[PDB]
């Protein structure tokens, strides 16, 4: 399973952001809003292949969660689809980035602004977000935003759609890596 | 589902679909309620789940 593939919790489907690890323990990052309230994650809609259980979740304010893998044999590749990711970097205005998600697949664009606040309502406001002109649609939540072999963010939310164009905001991945003490591979 | 606090300039992107009266599957409640507003109240919910 790699970055961008679908993930299912009890309530719905999101996308795997990046495979990360600390020591010998593997985990995957995804969106906090997908981790909130889910305990087990599976790799298919029928829930027959278990991936693992939620180990941490930060949403609203930030928008990242991590899941620790309990399935010992599924392949946990350090890639996004099949692109390799070898390090993490901070986003910058004008950077060319690409996102992959389980509903729309891969789409590209550029970072247009940093540190934006997005208010999703009912007290769910998130801060510190990367804004871009890449589109994304329901189910794309938590997939990776990367540039080249560099991990940059996790999809959190946006508006528009891919037929007509949209704006998507992403949680900077460096912050999640450092909150959990893990790293990309 | 109540769309009274909409619209919303942005939606989270988890997929938990709903079926609208225009036969389109809406990928989550935030996207469905933003389209009810954009239609000035004429779209309604048909049933939960994909159409």
């Amino acid at each position: 399973i790699s970055g961008g593939d679908a993930i299912y919790s009890s309530t719905g489907r999101c996308s795997l952001g990046f495979n990360v690890r600390s020591g010998s323990t593997y985990y995957f990052l995804t969106a906090g809003h997908c981790t909130d309230g889910a305990t087990t994650w599976w790799a298919n809609s029928a829930r027959t292949t278990v991936l693992g259980t939620t180990s941490g979740s930060s949403f609203p304010n930030n928008d990242y969660g991590i899941v620790r893998y309990t399935n010992t044999t599924i392949p946990k590749d350090g890639t996004v689809g099949g692109q390799d990711i070898t390090s993490a970097a901070n986003a910058t205005v004008g950077m060319a980035v690409t996102r992959r998600g389980s509903t729309t697949g891969t789409h590209s664009g550029s970072v247009t602004a940093l540190n934006a606040t997005v208010n999703y309502g009912g007290g769910d406001v998130v801060y510190g977000m990367i804004r871009t002109n890449v589109c994304a649609e329901p189910g794309d939540s938590g997939g990776p935003l990367y540039s080249g072999t560099r991990a940059i963010g996790l999809t959190s939310g946006g508006s528009g759609n891919c037929s007509s164009g949209g704006t998507t905001f992403f949680q900077p991945v460096t912050e999640a890596l450092v909150a959990y003490g893990v790293s990309v591979y | 589902v109540d769309c009274s606090e909409y619209p919303k300039p942005a939606c989270t992107l988890e997929y938990r679909p709903l079926c609208g009266s225009d036969n389109k599957t809406y990928g989550n409640k935030c996207n469905f309620c933003n389209a009810v507003v954009e239609s000035n109240g004429t779209l309604t919910l048909s049933h939960f789940g994909k159409c």
